[PDB]
C-alpha cells in the first residue's frame, strides 16, 4: 500500500479497491457481542475528549468554536469516515496539539485584528488544496521510511501523554477541594463549586481506583479458566462497561457527597450566537477580511497538514501492525484525504478539523481484538463500530439525563485503563522492562538472542533520550515543532544508528515484522 | 450568520463556489504541467 | 508425635526430646533479613488485637480486665513460650471466643454477686489441674484423629471471620464519619471524635486500600523476575514492613484529615486501680468469696480447656503438615502444658490467660517460610522472631511516641492481606475455586484424576454446609459452643462420609499429606 | 491489692501454697490410683 505506481492518484485508487471489495463483511462482521461492547467502551473514549477538549477550546476562542461545534464536527466527519474510509478502525477527533494550534491562531488574530473564524477558513481552504496535491502525487507513500523505531517512540509518547493528563486531572480535583479541618458548609453550587468540598477529592479517587481495578480484573478473568468460556469471554468483553456501571452506581447511591459529572450543551446550537452563525463568509462577518491573509493562510495551513497527517499516519502504520492480524487492509492516501478534505470543509461552518487519534484509535482495535490459545487470532474489522460511535457522539446533547449521572472520576479510571494497555505491543516499553530484569530472564526473542545485552541496552537508552527530547518539546511553548522533532528520528534510524550498530543488530531491534533478520 | 454582518458582493455559497472554482484551476494547472514534465 | 506411649508424662518428655537439641539452631537460625521482616510483621499481627481485644474487655469487665493487663500477659507468655515451647512459631495472644466467654462469666459473676477476678483466679487453679492431668495421661495424642477435613473447615472458618471482622471494622468507621454534605466543624476531639467528620471514612478507605495494594505488589515482585535475585528477595521479605511505612507516611503528611491511630495505655498500671492490685487473693478482695464457687469453678475451667485446646493444638496441626517443610517437630504435649498452665498462673494476677491463635500463628509460619524455584523449600525454624514480637508486645507502652502515628486503617489493609494470604494451603478454598472452573482447567491432583468432579464437589458441598452451620453457631449467643461443632466434624468424616465415598475417594480427599492413596 | 481489701487468715503466697499443695496430693492421688490400676 506503500508503494508508488507513477499514476496521478494511484495510492488513492489502489486503496479503493483493495478495502472497498470487503465492504459487505465490513457489516457484517460487526454481528457479534465483542462489537457491541467496543461500541460502549468508545463511545465514552472519544465522548470525554470532545467535551473536554470543546470547554477548553470555548475558553479559549471566547466560544467561537466550543463544546456543539466539536461534537457535531466529530460526529459528521466519524459517520463519514467510517462509511468511506479504508481503515474504519481509527477514530478521528480532536487532539491537544489541535487545541495548541487553535490557540496559537486565535492569539495571532487577536493582535492584528483579525476574524479568528474566518481566517480558520482560509486554513481549511488551503488545507484541501495541499491534501488533493499531495494525494494526486502519491506523497502518502513516504509513511514507509516511519519504521518501528519512530512508530513506537511516537506511540509510548503519546500513551505517556494520556496517563499523565489523565493523573493531572485527578491531582486538579485535589487541588480545587483539598483535605481540610472545615469547610465552608454553605458553598455556591452554580455554575460549579465555588469553594473546596469535604470528601469530594477522595470520593472521586476512589472511583477512579475502583473503574481501574474493576476494569483490570475483567480482564484477567476473560482471560482465565473461570466460567463457562462463551460466559468469561462475554463478560470479559463488556469489561469497561461493567466497570463504568458499577462506579456509576456507588457514585450514584451516594446522595450528598458532590463529583463532577459529564455536561453536554443545552441544544444543537453555535458556542457563541453573537459571534458567528453556522456558515461563515470568507470575506468577514463584522470586518471584511484582508485579502494578503487569503494567501498567508497557507502556512498555517501547511503546519496544520502536518500535524494531522503525521498523527494519523503513524496511527494507522500502528493499528495496522502484521503482528495485529489485520487481513482486510488500509488506504493511507484515502484516509489522509477524507480527514484532511473533511477538515477543510468542517472549517466553512467553524467547526474543528480532526485527526486520527492514535489512544483511541488503538483502543478500538484493541477492543475489537479477538485473543487465540497470548496469541493475536484476528480483529473483528467492520465499520459498525465507528459508525455507531459517531452516532452516540452526535446524539450526545440528547442523552444528558443519562450522561449528568456519569463523573469524570470513573472515566479518569477508564482513561487509565486505557493507556496502560495501549502499551502491550510496543517493544520499546517491553524493552524498557528488560533494563529491570536480570539476562537471564530476557525472553527469547530475536533482539536478545541475537544482540547483546548491553548493545540492547544501550539502544533501548537512545529511544529514551529521544522520548525525553520530545517530552521536554511537548511542556514549552514550541510544542506545535514536536512533528518536526518527531521526523528527526528517521535520520537518527537511518544514519546515526548503523555508525554504532551492525545491520543483523538493527534488523532484530528495529523489525518491521518482528524478524530475526 | 448571526447579530449584524457585514453585507459582501458575494454571498456564502457564490463566495465559496468561486474559491472552488479557482482551486480547481490550479489543480489542473499543476496536474498539467506534471503530465507536460516527465514526458519531453 | 502423636503417638501413645503408655508410660505417665511421656508424651510430654518425646517433646522435650525430640526439639531440645535444636535449641542452639533455633538461635542462630534467626540469623537472616526474612527473621527481622517476620519481627516486624508479626509484631503488628499481635498487637493490634491486644490492643482492641483489651480495649473491648475493659469496656464489658469494668475495667476489671484491660488493656495493660492483656499486654503484659501477652508479652511475658509469649517471652516464656518462645523460650521453652517445643513450636516456637506458634503466636501465643487472645482470641475472640476467649473474649466471648470473659464476657459470660463477667454477666454470671455479676448475677450471683461474684466478684469476677476472683472467680477468674479460681478457674485458672482447676486450669492447671486439668492440664496436668491431661499432659500426665497424654491426652493430646487424641490429636491425631482430627484429620484434615477438620483442620481446613476451621482454618476457613477463621480465616473468614477474620476477613469479615476487618471489613467490619471499616464499615464501622464509615457509620461513625458518614459522607454529608455539612458536618459541624467545631467537633469536640477528645476522648475521641464526637460527631461525624469530613474525609475521615473516605482516608481511612483509602489508607487500608493502599496498605493492601502495596503489600500484595511487593508480594507478587518477590516471585517476579524483577532486580537482581538478593535484592528483589529482601525488598519481597520487607514487603508488609514496607507498605505500613509507605501508607503511614502518606497519612503522617495529611495533616488536617483525622484518622484513628493506636493508643497504648500510659503506663504498666493496672487498668482499674480501685478495683485491683497486681496479685489476687483467692479468698476475695472486697469480699469472702464463696466455697461453692470453689469447687464450680471447674467447669468454666473444662470450658476454657476445651477452647484453648482445640484452638492451639489445631494450629499446631495446621503449621506442621508435612507439606510447609517443617523439619524440627512440634511438642503438641509440651505446648498444651506452657499456654494452658501459664494461663492458669496469670489468672493469679488478674491477667488473661491465651491461646495459641490461627491466623497469627499462620501468619508468622509463612513469613519464616523460603520458596522454592512455587514450591516451599523450607521454613526459618528458631525462637527469635517470636520472642522478640513477645518484648516488642510488652514495651509498646514505651514506644507510644511511634505507635500514636499508625492509623489502624493501615493495618485494616495489613489484616486484609493476612487473612487473604492465610488460605494458600487449604485444600478446601482451593477445591471451593473449582466449583468455578470447567473440569478441563481443574489442575492435575489425585483428589481430581481419581475422584469425579461431581463427586468431588459434593465432597466439598459437605463441607461447605459445615461452615455455613459453624458461621451460623457463631452469630448466636450459644457461641461458646463452637469447638463441640467443630468436634461434630471428626465423626461426620469418619461414620458418614464412608457411607457415601468410598475408601479411595476419602484417601484422595481427605489426605494427612496430599497423597493418591 | 488496692483500695481497702478483706482481710483474711491466710497471705496471698500462704493460700496459693496450700491450694498448690491441695492440687498436688490431688494429682499424686490419682498418678497412683492409675499406677495401682492397669496392673491387677
Ligand atoms: C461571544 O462573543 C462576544 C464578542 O464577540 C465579538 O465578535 C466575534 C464575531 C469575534 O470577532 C469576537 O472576537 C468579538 O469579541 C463576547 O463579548 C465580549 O466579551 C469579552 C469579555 O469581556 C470582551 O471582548 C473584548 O475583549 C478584548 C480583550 O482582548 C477587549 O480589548 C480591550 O482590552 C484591553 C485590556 O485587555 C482594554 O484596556 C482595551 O480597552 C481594549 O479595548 C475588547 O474591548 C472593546 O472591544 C469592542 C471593540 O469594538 C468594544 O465595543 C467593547 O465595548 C470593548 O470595550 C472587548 O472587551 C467584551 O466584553 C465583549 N466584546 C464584544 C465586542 O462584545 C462574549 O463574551 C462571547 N460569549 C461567550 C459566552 O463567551
Ligand atoms: C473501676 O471499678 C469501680 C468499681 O469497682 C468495684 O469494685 C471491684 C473490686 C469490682 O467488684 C467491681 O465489680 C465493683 O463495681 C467502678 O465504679 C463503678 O462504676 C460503675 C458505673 O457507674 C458503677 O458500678 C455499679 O454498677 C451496678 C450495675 O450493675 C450498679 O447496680 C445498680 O444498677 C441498677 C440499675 O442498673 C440500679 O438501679 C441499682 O441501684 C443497682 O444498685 C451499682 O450500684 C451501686 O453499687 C454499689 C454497691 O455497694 C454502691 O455503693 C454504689 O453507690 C451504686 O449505687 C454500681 O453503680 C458505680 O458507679 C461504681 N461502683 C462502685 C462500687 O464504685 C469504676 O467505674 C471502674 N473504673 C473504670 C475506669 O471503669
Ligand atoms: C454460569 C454457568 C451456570 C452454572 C450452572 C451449572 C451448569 C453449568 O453451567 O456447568 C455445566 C457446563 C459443563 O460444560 P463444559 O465443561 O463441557 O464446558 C466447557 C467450558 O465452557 C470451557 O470454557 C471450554 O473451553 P474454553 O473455555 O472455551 O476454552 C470447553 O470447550 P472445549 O474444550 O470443547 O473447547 C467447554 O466444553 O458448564 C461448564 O463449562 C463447567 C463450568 C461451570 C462452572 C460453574 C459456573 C461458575
Ligand atoms: C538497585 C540495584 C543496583 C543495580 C546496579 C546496576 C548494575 C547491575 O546490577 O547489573 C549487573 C548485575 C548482573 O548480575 P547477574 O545478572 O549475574 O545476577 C543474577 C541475578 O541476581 C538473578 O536474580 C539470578 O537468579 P535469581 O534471581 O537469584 O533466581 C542470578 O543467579 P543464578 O542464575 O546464578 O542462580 C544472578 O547471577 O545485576 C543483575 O543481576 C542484572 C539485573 C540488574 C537489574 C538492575 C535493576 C535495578
Ligand atoms: C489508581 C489510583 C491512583 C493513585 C494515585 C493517587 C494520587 C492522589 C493525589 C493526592 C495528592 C494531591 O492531589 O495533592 C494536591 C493536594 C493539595 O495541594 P496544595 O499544596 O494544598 O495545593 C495548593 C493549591 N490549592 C491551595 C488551590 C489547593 O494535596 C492535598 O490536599 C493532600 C492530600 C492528599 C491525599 C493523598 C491521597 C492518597 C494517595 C495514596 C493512595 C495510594
Ligand atoms: C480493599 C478496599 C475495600 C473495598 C470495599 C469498600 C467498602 C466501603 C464501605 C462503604 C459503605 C459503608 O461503609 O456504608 C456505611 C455508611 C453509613 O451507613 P448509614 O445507613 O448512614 O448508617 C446508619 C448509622 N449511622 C447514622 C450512625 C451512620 O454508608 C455511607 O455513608 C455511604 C458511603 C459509602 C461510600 C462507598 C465507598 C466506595 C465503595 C467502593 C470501592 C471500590
Ligand atoms: C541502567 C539501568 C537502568 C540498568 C542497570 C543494569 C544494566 C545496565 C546491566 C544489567 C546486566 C548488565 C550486563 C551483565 C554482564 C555483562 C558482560 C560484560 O562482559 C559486558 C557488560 C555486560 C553485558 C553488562 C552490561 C550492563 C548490564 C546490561
Ligand atoms: C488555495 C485557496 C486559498 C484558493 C486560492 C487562493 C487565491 C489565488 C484566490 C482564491 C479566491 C480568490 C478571491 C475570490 C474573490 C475575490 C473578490 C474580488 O473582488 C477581489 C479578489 C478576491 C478576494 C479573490 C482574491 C484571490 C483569491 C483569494
Ligand atoms: C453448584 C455450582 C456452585 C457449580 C456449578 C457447576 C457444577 C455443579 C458442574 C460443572 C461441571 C459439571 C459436570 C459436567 C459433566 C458431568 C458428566 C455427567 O455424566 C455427570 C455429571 C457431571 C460430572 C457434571 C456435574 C455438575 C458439574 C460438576
Ligand atoms: C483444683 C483446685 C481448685 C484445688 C482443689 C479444690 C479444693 C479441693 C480445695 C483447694 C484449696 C481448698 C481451700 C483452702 C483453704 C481453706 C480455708 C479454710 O479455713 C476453709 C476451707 C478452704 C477455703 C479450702 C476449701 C477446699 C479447697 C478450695
Amino acid at each position: 500500500p506503500l508503494q508508488q505506481t507513477g499514476q496521478l492518484f494511484g495510492g488513492l485508487v489502489r486503496d479503493i479497491r483493495r478495502r472497498y471489495p470487503y465492504y459487505l463483511s465490513d457489516i457484517t462482521d460487526a454481528f457479534s457481542p465483542q462489537v457491541l461492547a467496543a461500541v460502549i467502551f468508545i463511545y465514552f473514549a472519544a465522548l470525554s475528549p470532545a467535551i473536554t477538549f470543546g470547554g477548553l477550546l470555548g475558553e479559549k476562542t471566547r466560544n467561537q468554536m466550543g463544546v456543539s461545534e466539536l461534537l457535531i464536527s466529530t460526529a459528521v466527519q466519524g459517520i463519514l469516515f467510517a462509511l468511506l474510509g479504508a481503515q474504519p478502525l481509527l477514530v478521528v477527533g480532536f487532539s491537544g496539539p489541535l487545541l495548541v494550534f487553535e490557540e496559537a491562531f486565535f492569539s495571532f488574530c487577536e493582535t492584528n485584528g483579525l476574524e479568528y473564524i474566518v481566517g480558520r477558513v482560509w486554513i481549511g481552504f488551503w488545507l484541501i488544496l495541499l491534501v488533493v496535491l499531495v494525494v494526486a502525487f502519491e506523497g502518502s507513500f513516504l509513511v514507509r521510511f516511519i519504521s518501528r523505531y519512530t512508530q513506537e517512540i511516537f506511540s509510548f509518547l503519546i500513551s505517556l501523554i494520556f496517563i499523565y493528563e489523565t493523573f493531572s486531572k485527578l491531582i486538579k480535583i485535589f487541588q480545587d477541594h483539598p483535605l481540610q479541618k472545615t469547610y465552608n458548609y454553605n458553598v455556591l453550587m452554580v455554575p460549579k463549586p465555588q469553594g473546596p468540598l469535604p470528601n469530594t477529592a477522595l470520593l472521586s479517587l476512589v472511583l477512579m481506583a475502583g473503574t481501574f481495578f474493576f476494569a483490570m480484573m475483567l480482564r484477567k478473568f476473560k482471560n482465565s479458566s473461570y466460567f463457562p468460556g462463551k460466559l468469561r469471554r462475554v463478560i470479559g468483553d463488556f469489561g469497561v462497561p461493567i466497570s463504568i456501571l458499577i462506579m456509576v452506581l456507588v457514585d450514584f447511591f451516594i446522595q450528598d457527597t458532590y463529583t463532577q459529572k459529564l455536561s453536554v450543551p443545552d441544544g444543537f446550537k453555535v458556542s457563541n450566537s453573537s459571534a458567528r452563525g453556522w456558515v461563515i463568509h470568507p470575506l468577514g462577518l463584522r470586518s471584511e477580511f484582508p485579502i494578503w491573509m487569503m494567501f498567508a493562510s497557507a502556512l498555517p495551513a501547511l503546519l496544520v497538514f502536518i500535524l494531522i497527517f503525521l498523527e494519523s499516519q503513524i496511527t494507522t502504520l500502528i493499528v495496522s501492525k502484521p503482528e495485529r492480524k489485520m487481513v482486510k487492509g488500509s488506504g493511507f492516501h484515502l484516509d489522509l484525504l477524507l480527514v484532511v478534505g473533511m477538515g477543510g470543509v468542517a472549517a466553512l461552518f467553524g467547526m474543528p478539523w480532526l485527526s486520527a487519534t492514535t489512544v483511541r484509535s488503538v483502543t478500538h482495535a484493541n477492543a475489537l481484538t479477538v485473543m487465540g490459545k497470548a496469541q493475536i487470532q484476528e480483529v473483528k474489522e467492520q465499520r459498525i463500530s465507528g459508525l455507531l460511535v459517531a452516532v452516540l457522539v452526535g446524539l450526545s446533547i440528547l442523552m444528558e439525563p443519562i450522561l449528568s449521572r456519569i463523573p469524570l472520576a470513573v472515566l479518569f479510571g477508564i482513561f487509565l485503563y486505557m493507556g496502560v494497555t495501549s502499551l502491550s505491543g510496543i517493544q520499546l516499553f517491553d524493552r524498557i522492562l528488560l533494563l529491570f530484569k536480570p539476562p537471564k530472564y530476557h525472553p527469547d526473542v530475536p533482539y536478545v538472542k541475537r544482540v547483546k545485552t548491553w548493545r540492547m541496552h544501550l539502544f533501548t537508552g537512545i529511544q529514551i533520550i529521544c522520548l525525553a527530547v520530545l517530552w521536554v518539546v511537548k511542556s514549552t511553548p514550541a510544542s506545535l515543532a514536536l512533528p518536526f522533532v518527531l521526523i528527526l528520528t528517521v535520520p537518527l534510524r537511518r544514519v546515526l544508528l548503523p555508525l554504532i550498530f551492525r545491520n543483523v543488530e538493527l534488523q532484530c531491534l528495529d523489525a518491521d515484522d518482528a524478524k530475526a533478520t | 450568520g448571526e447579530r449584524v454582518q457585514l453585507a459582501h458582493h458575494f454571498s456564502e455559497p457564490e463566495i465559496t463556489l468561486i474559491i472552488f472554482g479557482v482551486m480547481a484551476g490550479v489543480i489542473g494547472t499543476i496536474l498539467l504541467i506534471s503530465y507536460g514534465i516527465r514526458r519531453l
